[PDB]
């Protein structure tokens, strides 16, 4: 036998009847286990994949909103890098940000300049196709232009530009001459983004546009929703905070909102399941009096294994079973039908949620036993059936 | 019209015996909890989905035929060669333009296109989004132009006031030009929520006529056709009548993901959404065996065998067609007008538990969509009748080894 | 006549990966209007040839024919036509119905027999009248006493005018007192239309009212031998 | 002294919505070491008083005074620890699981009982062997006889050596063959160590083996009257 009697008085209690039929039904609760485990890994598996392809495209096409001047530019000797102090800021560079038109000899384009720095850190150089990072030197005005701008434009290696900026105009008294420099191309760079359409690559040292300083310093932020949050944060003199142009601002409310509407959702199938222990547990508190009941805080802990008898086997084996269908969704034959997408799906499978989630099956089984349980020690013994 | 089958078989159903209203309320909401979100469910991706159709879908044409650089002269017979074919119904010359706009000190990118005022309601849904009383003021003569709020957030303009907006002075010739300046007033605005509404705005097509100095030319040539999914192969297939060379190029790009998150996770409610049926359906299962015993039809007892499963089938529709319209009352007062409730979470745990690193927040959605609600209803009942069918079948060869007749 | 026949009749059942069973050479048959009793020891086998003769057994060796039918050769949604009309069951575990009422209980072959909707209410309390039970009607079964639901039993049996009524123990709850007065009804059934039922028991002495006793002894039965 | 005393119980039920009372003040007594019978009718009382000495319903009327203790301040979780040593369960309508073990269903009353490993397989055979039935040891209680199995129930709550057994016509489904070999069992124990326990019956021919006789009608007893 068993030194404890605990787990003595329930092994025979799960079904011991010689058929074919009524075998499978004291199983029944260990499917709404396996089945609920299987319901739960997968649906949050893909949309955590699909999470996942939206932080890797944000953060590496342009910048936001970071500084301003209301009397002009930016001198930076007046506000240096260590002056400026903000959260989630690790690294910062300059930028000149500037919307520019390109006379070129075919057709005519707009693009913003990207005043970056040749000795420090940018986004886009994994990105560098053909060209080096330290090109940009001041007095000769590099520009390396993209894929869907050459598309209409032809522009080969060894053609000269010219760029012509459209606010930076001084008010001659004989109408109103833009300034304008001459420009060459070096290559071409390659990120299969919105970068690579209409936004240029030029020199922080520049005399196009203005004067000799920069605009400001570029920053990082590691959440791009709390930007409206963190707006009324304290400025220096010489600052103003602009709008940064909230595309994902509620739009993210709104694909997050399927994380909790049917998330709520896919939270009753393991609660459906709950009402299954009561109606496999409210059959057994009248045929109990008879062997434990009529013939004390542990006389009630009995249900409670077999009550969360289904929440271990269920358990471990949901997972082996959820994990074969989230990690190969369409690798499998599809015996479904037509195939959706069919093309380049991302997985995202954390080792810091499975053992979060293996607790939520895990303590329900045992939290859904007591309200049957109190009803078989406080209620009298012989009013039931006799 | 009363059977045989349905008259006499109706006070087996009524039963009282003791401890049998407490568990008699658990069959009937355990079925019905499936049902009263199914209806939420449905109705919050449709939601989703119609918005996709409506501002991002119902706003950008689909087919572009364009020339090598060059307006289009002869267009005119362009719109008699394809417009009754199997698959496009109708389409609306566009052009597009380049310029920029300077109001206020305030710089910001902006995509102008050319919306013909008589041919935008027959293929397109982007002028049925105002706010105003009417939109039919909306013409040529005046020169008008609709933009959207987005320029308003940052440009601080006003909705009758007048702008400045340049641009490009075209040329046959390959030389520089003056830039020219051309002063428009706002006669509206439509509203977006956050993506197209700071890049398009809506001239007239006889005052796109005026800017580039042409008689009888526009550039490109838009349309729509029926299906929103095949969008690669029955655009290549209709520049047959056409020139050799037109810009092909799909819709497809830096917004990918904003499309796969509307046709997998549809894909994937019917193992979710269909499998918290199949969870609901066990408790009509176990109160079968629960009542094998003492059962007319499991007992000793010329009929066929549907006397024996009359009492099996009608079991399962006392609490489950019972709890499918149940559950559809109070279905429909979470998915029109929610409350927040979850609130008291961490207030009365005792031990602390749920360490937080990063998670989301959760808020009110809105959404309007009631279609589906009688046919979900009859799905949700019919597999009730196999799920009691087969307890049925084993219900007919039983020894009678320890229960005695 | 004759009505019952049977012969060579052989059951195999598995006990433990043994084909191990309790029963070999039985031989019974009974007539119309006279009754008989069977005396079988505590793991005889006298419960298994009971539900044997019934339709209620699958021995797959020999055949038992009722009113000159067999009853295997016949598909089996056919096989409970022969269990209402001419069969009866009684047993010393009456296995009633605890949702019901005592009158829903007693006329179980009533709701089922397609009869009249006036009839429901016509036979089932004139049973209860012969076994003076009038004031236990619309109650419960934990509401019925321990020794008069075993009575209760009795009467539901006997409602559709059976051929062969099966006992088994039929004085379990009831004592002495109130069996004389029940078999003076058992006897009164014969000699209004005609009828024979067995009687199975292990004691002698309340069994001398019976008017043929063959004895069990592990299924063979020759004559009196104790 | 004197074990059990009772006066002053009038029992009334709630369900039905009318009055059903059946119970009223009982002058009763119980000795040590003395055997008695309730003689009480079919139907008239002799259910709702075996359960009120065993403390299983709480009428709120008078006093059932036990050994010195009362069962009126008793919670929920503290009247089973007095169940273990002076009381004792005996039912007539066969409680019991078919689908354990033979040997387990009179062992189930001892791993709870906080006894020794080793004591498990000793005192549930001893009692199994002394009564002759000893070859149903791996079974269940769906394959066991009609006598079998009842023979079984009868000690089961005779395994903690009790001084005060409830019980119902032991007699139930065994004849009056297995009725003597089971009575002198239970009147060893009376004479070894000293068991005094009380057997419900109704019928006068079996209550004259035994030395005290009181008949009860509706809960009503002044002497022997017939
Ligand atoms: N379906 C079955 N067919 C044949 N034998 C069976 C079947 N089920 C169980 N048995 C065995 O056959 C015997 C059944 O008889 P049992 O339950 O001991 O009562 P009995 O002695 O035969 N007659 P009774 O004393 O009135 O109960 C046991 O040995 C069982 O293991
Ligand atoms: N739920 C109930 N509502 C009302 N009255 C009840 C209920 N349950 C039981 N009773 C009554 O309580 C009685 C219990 O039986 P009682 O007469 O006290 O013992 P007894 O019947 O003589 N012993 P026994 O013949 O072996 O069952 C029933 O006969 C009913 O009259
Ligand atoms: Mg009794
Ligand atoms: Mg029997």
């Amino acid at each position: 036998y068993q030194p404890v009697a605990l787990f003595i008085g329930l092994r025979y209690m799960r079904g011991r009847a010689a058929d074919r039929f009524g075998r499978f039904v004291s199983w029944l609760s260990t499917i709404g286990i396996t089945l609920g485990v299987m319901a739960l890994v997968t649906v949050l598996s893909v949309m955590n994949g699909f999470e996942r392809e939206l932080q890797n495209n944000i953060l590496g096409l342009m910048p936001q909103a970071i500084l301003s001047s209301e009397h002009g530019s930016l001198n930076p000797q007046q506000l240096p890098e260590t002056a400026v102090k903000l959260d989630g800021v690790n690294r910062v560079a300059p930028i000149t940000t500037g919307d520019v038109v390109l006379q070129s000899a075919r057709s005519v384009a707009v693009g913003v300049m990207l005043g970056i720095d040749p000795a420090q850190k940018d986004p886009l150089t994994p990105y560098l196709v053909n060209v080096k990072q330290t090109d940009l030197e001041p007095g000769k005005y590099n520009v390396i232009l993209g894929e869907q701008l050459a598309s209409q434009l032809g522009v080969n290696r060894g053609d000269q530009i010219r760029v012509m900026v459209p606010s930076a105009s001084q008010f001659t008294p004989m109408g109103r001459i833009p300034s304008q420099r001459l420009f060459n191309v070096i290559g071409t760079f390659a990120a299969n983004s919105e970068v690579d359409g209409y936004e240029m690559l030029v020199n922080i040292e520049d005399a196009s546009r203005l004067m000799g300083n920069i605009t400001g310093w570029r920053l990082w932020l590691d959440e791009p929703l709390k930007v409206d949050s963190l707006s009324q944060q304290k400025l220096p003199e010489g600052s103003k905070w602009q709008d940064w142009r909230d595309r994902k601002g509620e739009l993210f409310q709104a694909v997050r909102m399927e994380k909790n509407m049917m998330g709520l959702l896919l939270s009753l199938i393991v609660a459906v399941a709950a009402f299954n222990i009561i109606t496999s547990l409210g059959l057994m508190v009248m045929e109990k009096q008879g062997e434990v009941a009529i013939l004390p805080r542990q006389i009630m802990m009995v249900f409670m294994v077999q009550g969360a008898s289904a929440g271990i086997i269920g358990a471990i084996l949901g997972a082996a079973l959820g994990a074969l269908l989230a990690s190969q969704l369409n690798n499998l034959m599809p015996i479904i039908g037509v195939l959706l997408d069919g093309a380049a799906l991302p997985v995202a499978i954390e080792p810091l949620q499975v053992i979060v989630i293996a607790l939520v099956a895990m303590a329900i089984a045992l939290l859904s036993t007591l309200y049957p349980s109190w009803r078989a020690a406080a209620t009298q013994p012989a009013e039931a059936l006799r | 019209p009363l059977s045989l089958l349905i008259g006499l078989r109706f006070s087996r159903g009524r039963r009282r015996g003791g401890m049998v209203s407490l568990i008699s309320v658990i069959s009937t909401i355990g079925i019905a909890l499936g049902v009263a979100v199914l209806i939420v469910g449905l109705s919050a991706m449709n939601g989703f989905e119609r918005e996709l159709n409506n501002r991002i879908l119902a706003v950008v044409p689909h087919g572009e035929i364009e020339a090598v650089d060059q307006p289009w002269t002869n267009w005119q017979e362009a719109l008699d060669h394809v417009q009754k074919v199997p698959g496009i119904a109708a389409a609306a010359p566009y052009i597009n333009f380049t310029g920029l706009v300077e109001s206020g000190a305030n710089l910001r990118a902006i995509q102008v296109k050319g919306v013909n005022p008589q041919q935008e309601q027959r293929l397109s849904a982007l002028p049925s989004f105002v706010q105003g009383d009417a939109w039919r003021n909306f013409k040529a003569g005046e020169q008008q132009i609709i933009i959207g709020k987005g320029v308003a957030d940052a440009l601080k303009v006003k909705q009758g006031d007048w702008v400045s907006i340049m641009i490009p002075n075209s040329n046959p010739e390959h030389k520089l030009m003056q830039p020219k300046r051309v002063r428009l007033h706002v006669a509206g605005i439509l509203q977006l929520s956050g993506q197209l509404d700071h890049s398009f705005a809506m001239i007239p097509l006889a005052d796109a006529q005026q800017y580039l100095d042409m008689g009888s030319s526009v550039s490109g040539i838009a349309l729509k056709m029926t299906d929103v999914f095949n969008a690669n192969k029955l655009v290549r297939d209709a520049g047959e009548v056409t020139n050799s060379y037109v810009y092909i190029k799909s819709w497809i790009g830096t917004y990918g993901y904003m499309y796969r998150d509307i046709q997998m996770i549809r894909a994937i409610m019917y193992l979710a959404m269909v499998l918290v049926i199949g969870v609901a359906c066990f408790n009509i299962v176990s109160t079968l065996v629960m009542a094998v015993k003492d059962k007319s039809g499991d007992i000793a007892v010329g009929a066929k065998d549907g006397l024996i499963r009359a009492i099996f089938v009608w079991y399962g529709l006392l609490a489950g067609l019972f709890g499918s319209l149940c559950g559809v009352i109070i279905g429909v007062v979470v998915s029109l007008q929610l409350t927040p409730i979850i609130e008291w979470i961490e207030k009365l745990i005792g031990h602390q538990f749920l360490s937080s690193d990063i998670y989301f927040i959760d808020f009110l959605p809105s959404e309007l969509h009631w279609l589906d609600v009688f046919y979900v209803l009859v799905t949700a009942l019919l597999l009730s009748l196999l799920a009691s069918w087969y307890p049925a079948r084993r219900a007919s060869n039983i020894d009678p080894a320890r229960v005695l007749s | 006549k004759i009505l019952l026949q049977c012969d060579n009749l052989c059951k195999r059942y598995q006990e433990g990966s043994v084909q191990t069973d309790v029963l070999h050479n039985v031989s019974f048959s009974v007539g119309e209007g006279e009754m008989m009793a069977i005396v079988g020891s505590s793991g005889s086998g006298k419960s298994t040839l009971l539900h044997l003769l019934g339709g209620l057994d699958t021995p797959t060796s020999g055949d038992v024919i009722f009113n000159g039918q067999p009853m295997s050769k016949l598909s089996s949604a056919a096989k409970a036509e022969l269990r209402n009309q001419k069969l009866g069951f009684i047993y010393q575990f009456h296995h009633l119905l605890p949702d019901f009422t005592a009158l829903e209980n007693v006329a179980m072959p009533l709701l089922i027999g397609k009869k009249k909707p006036a009839e429901i209410n016509s036979r089932a309390l004139e049973m209860l009248k012969a076994v003076g039970l009038d004031h236990r009607a619309n109650h419960r079964p934990s509401e019925l006493s321990g020794g008069e639901r075993q009575r209760v039993a009795i009467a539901r049996a006997l409602v559709n005018n059976p051929r062969l009524v099966l006992a088994d123990e039929p004085t379990g709850n009831l004592d002495a007192r109130n069996a004389d007065s029940i078999f003076q009804l058992l006897g009164e059934l014969n000699r209004l239309q005609g009828t024979a039922f067995l009687v199975v028991t292990h004691d002698l002495q309340l069994a001398k009212r019976m008017s043929r006793q063959l004895e069990m002894r592990d299924g063979r039965l020759t004559a009196e031998l104790s």
